[PDB]
């Protein structure tokens, strides 16, 4: 399962 | 970054007329990502080509595989035509069954 | 041996043509197993390997929701970077990300990573310590500062040690017949004439898995790595890989050159010649 990416 | 795609065309098994096989067109080392890839049989676009194995290398260039099942015959010829921003015109690479 | 779980993510803007194209492609080792493409007719996370048929409908629903949320967040990132770099809204730009974890044969975490690139250039990356980030330029430094105040590294590290490693173990277990197999390379040598009484000898290695392989050419028992020509190992459309390496030799002396193939599926390396 993938990660929930954080905003740049 | 502008990196021109490397286009490689090859079959899964050494070709034997009359025997099912898989033709591959691997387009690599390109950037930007927008790109058009068509597999052609006797100059005509092959329908339902499957796109897979998309990825990028350490230098971020893109890699992607186009493939389709096919049974080689003595007369049929195949090629892969690619359109990408790094090339003024489309590039066509023909399958060389004797390579 | 060791195994990996990797996710290749790409967000690409296209001003005047709608929303950015967003894509996620997942791999367990060298096998593609899941994918999300925002340009599909009805965007959903989809299985790319046969053994993923073992996950229930909840898996797909949850991964699809996560992907749609990631898609929106990346849409925002694209705009944010336009500001960081003072670029126009009319051009296409690209964000790329590679995230993953590797475990040893015992299933314990070996390493984890996450790297970002903007327009094909390094942007920000997680250090091996899994605690700090390294920024390639001043724009990425802004992101680094935001991530430090938010505890982003700690959150990613929890994902690595928890979710990443545990699902990687589960994928290896469920797709064991596929992921833990070894397909032995089958090799051949082709011969092509050249001008100047020289010949091109090409050694092929076909139908193998995993992708790691070594093909060399020898003469007098020494590797001709220097003058060797070849292609990066490549997928052949059915879950296996192929590769070739060639050397130019003097006509009439092809018999002194030997191709050597080393792979996990070859108890004893292969040795061939024209
Ligand atoms: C892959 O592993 C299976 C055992 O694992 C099965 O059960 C769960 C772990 C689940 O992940 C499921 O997907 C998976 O198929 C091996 O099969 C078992 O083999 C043992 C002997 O080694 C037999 O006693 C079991 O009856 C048999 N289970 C079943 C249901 O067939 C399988 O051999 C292995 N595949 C390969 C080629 O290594
Ligand atoms: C920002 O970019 C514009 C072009 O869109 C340029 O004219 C301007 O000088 C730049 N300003 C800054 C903050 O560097």
């Amino acid at each position: 399962r993938g990660y929930v990416y954080q905003g740049l | 970054i502008q990196k021109t795609p490397q286009i490689q065309v090859y079959s899964r098994h050494p070709p034997e007329n009359g025997k099912p096989n898989i033709l591959n067109c691997y387009v690599t080392q390109f950037h930007p990502p927008h790109i058009e890839i068509q597999m052609l049989k006797n100059g005509k676009k092959i329908p339902k080509v499957e796109m897979s194995d998309m990825s990028f290398s350490k230098d971020w260039s893109f890699y992607i595989l186009a493939h389709t099942e096919f049974t080689p015959t003595e007369t049929d010829t195949y090629a892969c035509r690619v359109k990408h921003d790094s090339m003024a015109e489309p590039k066509t690479v023909y399958w060389d069954r004797d390579m | 041996g060791p195994h990996s779980l990797r996710y290749f993510v790409t967000a690409v803007s296209r001003p005047g043509l709608g929303e950015p194209r967003y894509m996620e492609v997942g791999y367990v080792d060298d096998t593609e197993f899941v994918r999300f493409d925002s340009d599909a007719e009805n965007p959903r996370y989809e299985p790319r390997a046969r053994w993923m048929e073992q996950e229930g409908p909840e898996y797909w629903e949850r991964e699809t929701q996560k992907a749609k949320g990631n898609e929106q967040s990346f849409r925002v990132d694209l705009r944010t970077l336009l500001g960081y770099y003072n670029q126009s809204k009319g051009g296409s730009h690209t964000i790329q990300v590679i995230s993953g974890c590797e475990v040893g044969s015992d299933g314990r975490l070996l390493r984890g990573y996450q790297q970002y690139a903007y327009d094909g250039c390094d942007y920000i990356a997680l250090n091996e310590d899994l605690k700090t980030w390294t920024a390639a330029d001043m724009a990425a430094l802004i992101t680094k500062h935001k991530w430090e105040q938010a505890g982003a590294a700690e959150y990613y590290r929890a994902y690595l040690e928890g979710t990443c490693v545990e699902w990687l173990r589960r994928y290896l277990k469920n797709g064991n017949a596929t992921l833990l197999r070894t397909d032995s390379p089958k090799a051949h040598v082709t011969h092509h004439s050249r001008p100047e009484d020289k010949v091109t000898l090409r050694c092929w290695a076909l139908g193998f898995y995993p992708a790691d392989i070594t093909l060399t050419w020898q003469l007098n028992g020494e590797e001709l790595i220097q003058d060797m020509e070849l292609v990066e190992t490549r997928p052949a459309g059915d879950g296996t890989f192929q590769k070739w390496a060639s050397v130019v030799v003097p006509l009439g002396k092809e018999q002194y050159y030997t191709c050597h193939v080393y792979h996990q599926g070859l108890p004893e390396p292969l040795t061939l010649r024209w």
